[PDB]
């Protein structure tokens, strides 16, 4: 998916930030890689990417492998502000607002979490972008997808 | 199908990139005032200066061409302003190394961790905000010694870094002709590589004896009077012999001496002359309510069109309930949202900055659909007219006093009147040598060939007066940190207001003899001058292609001869301000002046 560039500086062990605290909980033993680069010509539109929206704060932190399938009304105050952005109350939903010529510090930065997941089934997925050539009629050592 | 069309498309792309980067600076501040986080400061250190690298591309096509002599005056001025020579001598690897060093040292300097509510006075002086509130304590000894100890412990270990920076510059700094960074915005001020309106070698070698010795007695009397006021009007808590406190200057430079009028009141607890009722009650700005209330009966009958109540929507708490550490980054996208990004504190420098920002955004509501080339004005005269004029017009307290919205508790004595007169007298030729000496100082220091044999004559006062660093003997050169201060990033040199020392005088002659309201010539009245500062908006859109203010050359007179009538016009006031104090010696300037 895509995030704001500044949130890259926010995701850190023991640090604050929107993604770390209110959007995704970092696993204590996370294994994987995050690959990101400027998606100015890919994740942004000339007409304005106003479709994307986010939530500033949530009552409960999202657990790992949990998807927030709820967008209920939020009342941050002790009185019924009825969604009016005012005293002690905030509007839960805000816009992302991505444009092609964004600065690097806040570009639509890519996020590719390749979370290695151990379910109750043997391995069936691989990423073998290393397959070399093959020679014949010579005593060599060979490997075919595990064998 | 032609290279010209592709170049125009690339220029439009660059303009769009600049607009989107300004929108980024606005939106990041919006988000970080909508959320409790500070990490955006990191983006200030790395991303910002990175954009400068892109500017290099323009230089690659801006030097060899003889295109500097465009026939059109406005186009020629714009090209002179936006295509200065710059520092294009560095190679790609050298530029990368310099950028990495700059980023590392800026990160080290700007990440000062010691700024917290529990700290009595020692916070990060680089970032204003609450720092000017808790530090308002009578412990001047602590305020000085803790500050000097912190400066020592953060600067003594940096000496090898500054030495390597100096020796890296010195291999080619003798021919770089780089004096002030502010030219990044106003490169038309100084011309590099060829003679111009500035002081060349032939002009400088002559001005060091005629103008220097002509203005030396005036500067001597001025700073002698300043010293007398500082060691006599203020209590003698410390010996005048010791270094002067740098906290009196207010900001890091201290160029804006008028700030002394803001900080002339030692107290900060009891209410002052400001609209703070909403800040105490609702913790938000109250000037918008006054602006709304001062418009319902000021109609002109049949206006051409209305542009005063576009934003009729009612908004309460347009941001954070409690203000975090303030930082000046005021900028609004407009037409879909408007939020106040700048804070509000007790400083007239902030007032003048915010007035200019408000004028520029008022330009923006009309020029958001215009290219960046004509988005901002070229001459500083336009900014001066739409800038400090409004602040001076609104500085009159009669309008607020007559209504009587607040408690009738008001105090005014002879001291306030004398301070006002002194502040007015600080906006005349008297301020000129102080800034001219700083400019000449900054121009010579970046050469490396001036002999360093003598230091007591014209260098003993640099460490004692400007920085106030306490040393046994100020016989050193490696300590020149303020010459490379962080503001090089934002180019906040105040030379753009230089003409305010002269032009604003002439405007006074236009009114002080015409309106002649009740009151002698000693105190000229400027009341009800806001209409004069507002009537210019009626045709700014129409006069975009024919800027009349650019044509006249009234900014400068004639340096080739001495104008006798323009030198003794205000002699009775000048002599009164000169020989009023009894401690000023009359006649020849003695070689040894311990009290000067």
């Amino acid at each position: 998916f895509v995030i704001r560039g500044n949130e890259v500086s926010q995701i850190a062990p023991g640090q604050t930030g929107n993604i770390a605290d209110y959007n995704y909980k970092l696993p204590d033993d996370f294994t994987g890689c995050v690959i990101a680069w400027n998606s100015n010509k890919l994740d942004s539109t000339v007409g304005g990417n106003y479709n994307y929206r986010y939530r500033l704060f949530r009552k409960s932190k999202l657990k790992p492998f949990e998807r927030d399938i709820s967008t209920e009304i939020y009342q941050a105050g002790n009185k019924p502000c009825n969604g009016v952005a005012g005293v002690n109350c905030y509007f839960p939903l805000q816009s992302y607002g991505f444009r092609p010529t964004y600065g690097v510090g806040h570009q639509p930065y890519r996020v590719v979490v390749l979370s290695f997941e151990l379910l109750h089934a043997p391995a069936t997925v691989c990423g073998p972008k290393k397959s070399t050539n093959l020679v014949k009629n010579k005593c060599v050592n060979f490997n075919f997808n595990g064998l | 199908s032609t290279i010209e069309e592709q170049a125009k498309t690339f220029l439009d792309k660059f303009n769009h990139e600049a607009e989107d980067l300004f929108y980024q600076s606005s939106l990041a501040s919006w988000n970080y005032n909508t959320n409790i986080t500070e990490e955006n400061v990191q983006n200030m250190n790395n991303a910002g200066d990175k954009w400068s690298a892109f500017l290099k591309e323009q230089s690659t096509l801006a030097q060899m061409y003889p295109l500097q002599e465009i026939q059109n005056l406005t186009v020629k001025l714009q090209l002179q302003a936006l295509q200065q020579n710059g520092s294009s001598v560095l190679s790609e690897d050298k530029s990368k190394r310099l950028n990495t060093i700059l980023n590392t040292m800026s990160t080290i300097y700007s990440t000062g961790k010691v700024c917290n509510p529990d700290n009595p006075q020692e916070c990060l002086l680089l970032e204003p905000g609450l720092n000017e509130i808790m530090a308002n304590s009578l412990d001047y000894n602590e305020r000085l010694w803790a500050w000097e100890s912190w400066r020592s412990e953060v600067g003594k270990q940096l000496r090898p870094l500054y030495e390597e920076y100096v020796v890296l510059k010195n291999e080619m700094a003798r021919a770089n002709h780089y004096e002030d960074y502010g030219d990044y915005w106003r490169g038309d001020y100084e011309v590099n590589g060829v003679d111009g309106y500035d002081y060349s070698r032939g002009q400088l070698i002559e001005d060091v004896e005629h103008t220097f010795e002509e203005i030396k007695p005036l500067y001597e009397h001025l700073h002698a009077y300043v010293r007398a006021k500082l060691m006599n009007a203020y209590p003698s808590y410390i010996s005048p012999i010791g270094c002067l406190p740098a906290h009196l200057l207010g900001d890091m430079w201290g160029r804006f001496w008028t700030n002394l009028y803001s900080l002339t009141v030692p107290f900060g607890q009891k209410p002052n002359i400001d609209v703070t009722d909403a800040m105490v009650d609702q913790a938000w700005d109250a000037q918008r309510i006054f602006k709304e209330a001062e418009k319902f009966f000021v109609s002109v009958g049949l206006p051409n069109m209305t542009q005063g109540f576009w934003e009729n929507s009612m908004l309460t708490d347009p941001g954070n309930v409690q203000k975090a550490v303030c930082h000046p980054t005021a900028w609004d996208l407009g037409k879909g949202d408007f939020r106040i990004l700048m804070c509000t504190k007790v400083t007239m420098d902030d007032f003048l900055t915010a007035h200019h920002e408000m004028g520029h955004i008022q330009y923006d509501m009309a020029y958001a659909a215009q290219p960046f080339l004509l988005r901002n004005g070229a001459n500083e005269g336009f900014h001066e007219a739409v800038g400090e004029i409004m602040s001076l017009s609104a500085a009159t307290p009669k309008h607020l006093k007559s209504i009587g919205l607040l408690s009738p508790d008001f105090q005014e004595d002879n001291e306030t009147e004398i301070n006002f007169l002194l502040k007015q007298a600080l906006t005349i030729v008297g301020t000129l040598p102080f800034t001219y000496m700083l400019e000449k100082w900054r121009w010579m220091v970046f050469k490396g060939e001036i002999p360093k044999d003598q230091w007591m004559k014209k260098w003993w006062e640099m460490k004692r007066e400007i920085v106030g660093v306490v040393e046994p003997v100020p016989h050193d050169e490696t300590y020149c940190d303020p010459a490379s201060l962080f503001h090089v990033s934002n180019d906040y040199s105040f030379i753009r207001y230089y003409t305010r020392t002269l032009y604003q005088f002439q405007f006074q002659e236009a009114l002080c003899q015409a309106a002649k309201h009740e009151g002698p010539l000693h105190k000229c009245d400027i009341s009800n001058s806001t209409e004069a500062g507002q009537k210019l908006f009626n045709m700014l859109r129409l006069g975009k292609s024919e800027p009349w203010t650019l044509a006249l050359e009234n900014v400068v007179g004639a340096k080739n001869m001495n104008v006798r009538p323009l030198l003794n016009y205000f002699e009775p006031l000048f002599t009164w301000l000169k020989d009023q104090n009894k401690n000023s010696f009359v006649g020849w300037s003695t070689d040894w002046s311990p009290y000067a």
